[PDB]
């Protein structure tokens, strides 16, 4: 009957709008956010130890660049230099040897990580993640670096990037950070014989290859982003297939066997998109558990001269809880969606 | 204690070969490089090696006669008068602290 069909349509559409447009109540949004915060947490946890500044074309370059971070305390990462045995800074360090896979990042590769990190961080701070069915809003991200001048001074530059807080843009930034590490596998700095405290994974003696130390972690973070991107794509497929209620229920010229079969198949596409989104959202939770169960187990989920390098400081545990709570709400509504499919299938 | 270079032999005949041996090489290294002359200078790079890579990278001062080993030794074969003077080794340790040493040999 038309009463029953309109009920099933209203169930689908109400559930879809929460899923596509909700924040706190949408596991799609919470999964996407979890992936973004996880990548920020990854970089806050181990990014400081990444060796950078290997030369690209020529060792005559003698290139150095400094990259600026702010918690509210500020820190600075040098790429290219080293420290002399007496403690003074040397302009000849990692830049004396060639940048490539399993060695170090180039200055160009590091500045891409750094920029993506500042965009992602500042977007989430200034605007939050936009709803997944939204265009998002424009915002300005600031990226601060410095360079050494002829003999004397250090010149600091603050760049302004016009960017947005939509999921697709932010997932792209996260993907840049993860793929740079996973594809170029830079070496990590060892503990000595800008972090105050030393995490357990950063041992004295020999340095470790980042893909050896964090192979499982990088793969988990990469899968989180890829599944989040698919959530975003399914959410737009959901926003396309929005079935209409039957008006004029008794009018068989308006409501034909053709138009009602098209409606029924639109209802099924909506429901199948919803199911796939929730499955992806559960896979993101599974991948977060992979990410947070190895070397980063006592680090990624926590936050406390002084700086927060070595800890995640990204609110991942809070988001995980909100993912679980919202996912359970949608899972409890599965019976009213199964009957809505069974209602559509008979047509 | 400190990184030092030994030339072998101390004085070399023209056409012959010389080995720059390294004493007190630190145990935990990121990489190292050899330079022609008395200064660390990319323009005078003979060859650099990164730990874990299996293959060294030559620089502008490379002449086809130099072999680096993973004890940081540098062998120079078919020596001439142009090879007179200083050679510099820089080492980058795993914590990004560097050490530097100078070698030399006479030629006749
Ligand atoms: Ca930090
Ligand atoms: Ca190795």
């Amino acid at each position: 009957s038309a009463q029953a069909i309109n009920q099933a349509v209203n169930n689908l559409n109400e559930r879809a709008k929460t899923l596509a447009g909700g924040t706190t109540n949408s596991p799609a949004y919470q999964a996407t956010l979890l992936a973004l915060r996880s990548v920020l947490g990854l970089w806050n946890s181990m990014g400081y130890a990444v060796i950078c500044g290997g030369y690209t074309k020529s060792p005559g370059e003698n290139n150095q660049k400094n990259f600026h971070y702010t918690d509210g305390n500020g820190t600075t990462i040098n790429c290219g230099g080293s420290t002399n045995s007496n403690g003074t800074h040397s302009s000849n360090g990692t830049n004396t040897l060639k940048a490539d896979k399993n060695v170090s990042l180039s200055i160009e590769q590091y500045e891409k990580i750094h920029e993506s990190y500042q965009i992602l961080s500042k977007a989430l701070k200034q605007a939050g993640l936009a709803p997944l069915n939204s265009k998002g809003e424009k915002l300005e991200a600031h990226v601060t670096t410095s360079k050494y001048q002829q003999d004397s001074q250090t010149k600091t530059t603050t760049s302004v990037i016009d960017t947005t807080n939509d999921a697709q843009n932010l997932l792209t930034q996260a993907q840049t950070i993860v793929n740079t590490l996973k594809d170029y596998c830079p070496m990590l700095i060892a503990k000595s014989s800008a972090a105050t405290n030393t995490p357990s994974w950063q041992t004295a003696g020999g340095g470790k290859n980042s893909c050896e130390t964090f192979g499982a972690e990088f793969s988990a973070a990469s899968d989180m982003i890829n599944n989040a991107q698919k959530i975003v794509q399914e959410t737009q497929q959901l926003s396309a297939n929005q079935p209409k209620n039957i008006t004029q229920p008794h009018n068989l010229n308006l409501n034909t066997p053709s138009s009602l079969t098209a409606l029924a198949q639109k209802m099924l596409k909506n429901a199948q998109s919803q199911a796939e989104i929730l499955k992806l959202a559960n896979q993101v939770e599974s991948d977060f558990n992979k990410l947070s169960s190895g070397h980063l187990k006592d680090y990624i989920g926590k936050c406390d001269q002084k700086n927060n390098w070595g800890n995640g400081c990204a609110g991942v545990e809070e988001t995980l809880t909100s993912l679980k709570t919202s996912a359970a709400d949608f899972n409890n509504q599965t019976p009213q969606i199964n009957q809505a499919q069974n209602l559509a299938n008979t047509l | 204690a400190k990184l030092t270079i030994e030339s072998m032999p101390l004085s070399v005949a023209e056409g012959k070969e010389v080995l720059l041996l390294v004493h007190n090489l630190p145990q935990h290294l990121f990489g190292y490089s050899w330079y022609k002359g008395e200064r660390v200078d990319g323009n005078s790079l003979i060859v650099g090696y990164v730990i874990g890579t299996q293959q060294a990278t030559p620089g502008a001062a490379y002449s086809g006669r130099e072999t680096i080993y993973t004890n940081a030794s540098l062998l120079i074969q078919n020596v001439t008068q142009n090879d007179i003077g200083f050679y510099t080794l820089q080492v980058i340790k795993s914590d990004l602290v560097n050490e530097e040493a100078t070698g030399q040999f006479h030629v006749y």
